[PDB]
C-alpha cells in the first residue's frame, strides 16, 4: 500500500457535462494520518471544449489557478469594476476567496485544462462554490432569500425577480459561448 | 497602546436608513496583531442591509439595542 | 451538498454568526444597534449584490449576464438598476 | 436547525451577584463541526451595577475589552507600576494575557455592560481567570501554596499571612466601590 | 477548582510550567536548570511576593483594601518584610 | 548562524541564592525564528524561587544538576 | 496525578550502545489532553563517552541542540561544502531540518550530554532521522532504491556500490573516533 | 522503524506526494512533463544524494567518510566522483 | 497583482536529459503569501532525475504528459 499515490480514480467528480467536466480530489489526510500537514488544501482538475464558459461563481477558498493546456480568458469581478487576463499554457495567478470569476475557453480546436489549488481557511479541507446561476444541480442561492427581502433588496415585484435571474435556465454550471 | 472608540472615524455606509463604522487590522495596530476588525452598525427601523458577503472575514455579530431579522445563506 | 437559508429574529444579548462567503441580509425590526467583531479580518471586502454601489452582479458584461440569467442581459441589467439606494434601503414590504 | 445561531440562554453563567453577573459563551464548536475556525475564540459579557468593582486578577489569554453601555475605569497592573484608564460608551482596549486588572463603574445611576473577545492560546477553547482573593466561589490562589513558600516566600508568620490577605473576605468577586 | 502540583524532581526530571500558571520551586541541594519557552515573544514575568516586580505591590491601598481579608496598611506592610527579590532564603 | 551561549549575557537576576540567565527572542535571530526562550538557572541549597509566573511563555523545565521541589498552582 | 511532570523512566530509548544512547519523551499531549499547545515538540537527549561520533544522518524537523555538560564537535554538511562548529558547556545553536550533520566528543575523559529540542512540521508530533549507513537496526536509505537507479545514478555497478556504501558496516549509529 | 519504498508508474493526471527530508527519484518512461506545488517553501532547499553538482555526501570528510560507510574514504570519494553529470542524468540499464 | 508564467525565469536545472524550472516564494509576491512553491519539469525519455530530498517543502507532483517511474523512501 502507497498512501502517498493519488491515481486519477481518487478524483470525485463534482459535475460533468458534454462541454467539459470539474473534479474534486479526496483529502489528503483521507485514508492516512501521514499527511495531515496537507488537510488544510484541496486539488481540482477543470477541463473544457472549445468555445465554453464556466458561469460566474465565488469560492470559499483561496485558488492558485494553473493552465495545464490550452489558452484561457479569466474575468475578475470586483465591486469597482472588473479585470480580464488572457492565460496561456504554463500561466499561473491566484485568485482571493470571495471574488466572483468566469472562465473563458476562447480556442476553437483546442481543449483547455485547469489545476486548481485550494488554500481553505473558512472550514479547513473544504472548498465551497457559490454559482449564481439557478441549475438543475442546484439554484441560484439569491434564490434562498425570502420574497420580503428580494423585494425590498431589489426593489421590484417578485416575478419579475424570479424570471429575470431566479428561474432555472442552463442545464449546468459550463455552457458553450455563442 | 490606549483605547480606541468604534464611532471615531467616518463611517463606511451611511444613509437615512443606516451607518456602519468599521475598524480593520490595517488602521489600528492593536487589532492588527489579533487579526480581528470591528464594526458598529446603526439602522432605523424598516431598514434593510441588502444581500452581501464578506470574503475573508467570519463576523460574530452581537444585538445590543433593538431587534434584528436576519436571512443567512449556506451551503453544506 | 445542498443550499439552505438560515432565518432568526434576533433580540439583545443574541449572537449570530456570519462565515465568510456566506451572503447575509438582515432587516431592523426596530431601531437597531450591532457590534460585530470580524476574525481573519486582514483583506476583507464586502460585496454588495443588491442596490447601486459596491454591486458585483452589476459588473457582469451583459452577453455574459445573458447567459449566467434566465432573463437576457438587458432585461438582467434594468432589474438592477431600479434600486436608486445603496447598502442600506426601505425594507418595507 | 441554525447552527450559527447562539441566544442569550446559551450563555453560562460564571458568577451571578447583586451588583452584576459575568457570563461566558459555549463554544462556537460545541455543538457543531461548522465553526472549527472560531475554536480559539470565546466570548464573554459583563454587566454590573453602580459604584462597583471587579476585583483584580488577570487572565491567562488576550481580551479585546468593549465598553456596550456605560462608562468604565481600567486599571492595569504591570509589576513597575500601573496604567489608569477612562472607558467610555463605544471604547475599545486590548488587555495582553497575564496582565493583573481591575474594573470600576463610577458612575451613580447608570449599569455598565462590556464584550470581552478572548483570544485563547494556552489551552485553545478555554480561559482562565485568576483572582487573588478568596470568596466563597474559590480561594486565593495563592493560598494553593505549603505554609513554608509562603513564610519564606513574604518573610511573614503564617497565621499573619493567612489573615492579611489569604482569609475569605469578600462575598463575591464584584463588590461596591465605598 | 484550585489545585496544587507538586513534586521532587531529580537530574533528567522535566517539569511543564503553563502561562498564567503560578509557580515557585525551592533548591533542595545545589540546582541547576534549564528551561525552554515555547509562545516566547514578548513574555514578561510577573512575581507575588518578594520586593522587586511584585505586581501586588502596584496595587492601590484603597482597592487593595477591597480586595484582601486585610486592611490596605496591613496588606502594604505584609508585602514589605521580604527585602528580598526572585530568590530568598527558603529555611522553615 | 554560530553558536551561542546561554550565559554569554549578563543574567537577569542575580543574588546571594540564585542566579538566572535568559535569552529571548527578541535578543537573538536563531531563536526568534523558532519563537522560542531559553534559561539557565542556579541555586543555592536552601534557596527559593519565589511564587511568579509568565504572561506568555509555557516553560519546559530540565533538572541538570541537584533536585528541586517544585509548586505549581493551576485553575483545572 | 501530575500530567505536567515526565521523569526519567518516561523516555523511550531510540538506541543504546556501549559507547552512548539517544533517548525520545514521549509526546507531551500523550496522556493528557491539557498540553496540546505543545504537540509540535519533542524532546530528545543524547550522551556519549569520550572519542565518539554519531554518524551523519539529517532530521526531518528542526534542532535546537543544547549542550548540557561536556564538549563538543559538530558538523553542518551543505551541498555546497560544510561548517564545523566547537560548542561548549552551555553553548546551543539551531540545525535546520534537512541538513545532514555529526557530532563529535573530542574529550578522553569528559562524556557528552546534549539536550536536543525538536520542531516538527512535516508530520506533527513526529520527528524522524535518516541515517546515511547502513547498520543493524536500520539499513541505509540509499538501499532502498532499485538496482537500476542506484546504478544510473552514481554510474557504476551495483555490486561495487554495494560494497563501498550500502553493505552493513557498523554496529550502531554512534561509533568511536579512532 | 522500517525502512520503504514506495514505487509506481504515473500516467497523465497522475499525482503522488512527496514529503520533506524523503529522498525522491523518478525517470521519464517517455517524454516527461510534470507541475509540482511545494507547500511549506519558504526556505526550501534541495539536497541531492548523486551526480556532481550539490552532492551532499561529497562533502563529508574522507575521514569520517570511512567510518560511515563499509569502503575506504578513497574508495567512497572515487565512486561519487565516476558520475559526471548532474541533477538529471541517463538511466539507460 | 498580474499572471506570472512558470518558464518565465531561466531554469534552475538544465541538462541534455531534463530541465527544472522553479519559483519560490522568496521570488514571486503571490506566493509568499500562500508560502507555496511551484516548478515545471520537462525530461527526455530515458532520463533519470536523480536522488534528493527537499528540506522543508512537501511538493504535490503532477503527471501532465508521459509517464514517470518515481522511487520514494520513507521510514
Amino acid at each position: 500500500n502507497n498512501p502517498y499515490l493519488f491515481r486519477s480514480n481518487k478524483f470525485l467528480t463534482l459535475f460533468k457535462n458534454q462541454h467539459g467536466s470539474l473534479r474534486l480530489l479526496q483529502r489528503f489526510n483521507e485514508d492516512t494520518e501521514k499527511l495531515e500537514n496537507l488537510r488544510d488544501y484541496r486539488v481540482l482538475e477543470y477541463c473544457s471544449k472549445p468555445n465554453t464558459l464556466l458561469l460566474p461563481h465565488h469560492s470559499d477558498s483561496d485558488l492558485l489557478v494553473l493552465v495545464l493546456e490550452g489558452q484561457a480568458i479569466l474575468v475578475l469581478v470586483n465591486p469597482d469594476g472588473r479585470d480580464t487576463y488572457k492565460l496561456d499554457q504554463g500561466d499561473a495567478i491566484k485568485i482571493q476567496a470571495g471574488t466572483p470569476f468566469y472562465l473563458i475557453n476562447p480556442d476553437n480546436n483546442q481543449n483547455l485544462r485547469i489545476l486548481k489549488f485550494a488554500i481553505t481557511f473558512r472550514r479547513p479541507g473544504t472548498v465551497e462554490d457559490f454559482f449564481l446561476s439557478s441549475t438543475k444541480r442546484l439554484p441560484s442561492y439569491l434564490s434562498a432569500f425570502s420574497k420580503n427581502f428580494l423585494e425590498a433588496s431589489y426593489d421590484s415585484p417578485y416575478d419579475e425577480i424570479e424570471q429575470t435571474l431566479l428561474q432555472e435556465e442552463q442545464e449546468g454550471v459550463i455552457v458553450k459561448m455563442p | 497602546d490606549k483605547p480606541f472608540n468604534l464611532r471615531s472615524r467616518d463611517p463606511i455606509y451611511s444613509n437615512n436608513y443606516g451607518k456602519l463604522y468599521e475598524i480593520t487590522p490595517e488602521k489600528n495596530s492593536q487589532l492588527r496583531d489579533l487579526d480581528i476588525l470591528l464594526n458598529c452598525l446603526q439602522m432605523n427601523e424598516g431598514a434593510l442591509f441588502v444581500p452581501h458577503y464578506n470574503s475573508r472575514a467570519t463576523v460574530i455579530l452581537v444585538a445590543n439595542e433593538g431587534r434584528a431579522e436576519v436571512e443567512l445563506v449556506g451551503l453544506e | 451538498m445542498q443550499l439552505r437559508r438560515y432565518a432568526a429574529t434576533l433580540s439583545e444579548g443574541d449572537i449570530i454568526v456570519i462565515p465568510s462567503s456566506f451572503p447575509v441580509a438582515l432587516k431592523a425590526a426596530s431601531d437597531l444597534n450591532m457590534v460585530g467583531i470580524g476574525v481573519n479580518a486582514e483583506n476583507n471586502e464586502r460585496n454588495f449584490l443588491a442596490g447601486h454601489k459596491e454591486n458585483v452582479i452589476r459588473q457582469i458584461p451583459r452577453q455574459v449576464s445573458d447567459l449566467t440569467f434566465p432573463g437576457s442581459g438587458e432585461e438582467v441589467e434594468e432589474l438592477l438598476e431600479n434600486q436608486k439606494e445603496s447598502y442600506f434601503v426601505d425594507g418595507q414590504p
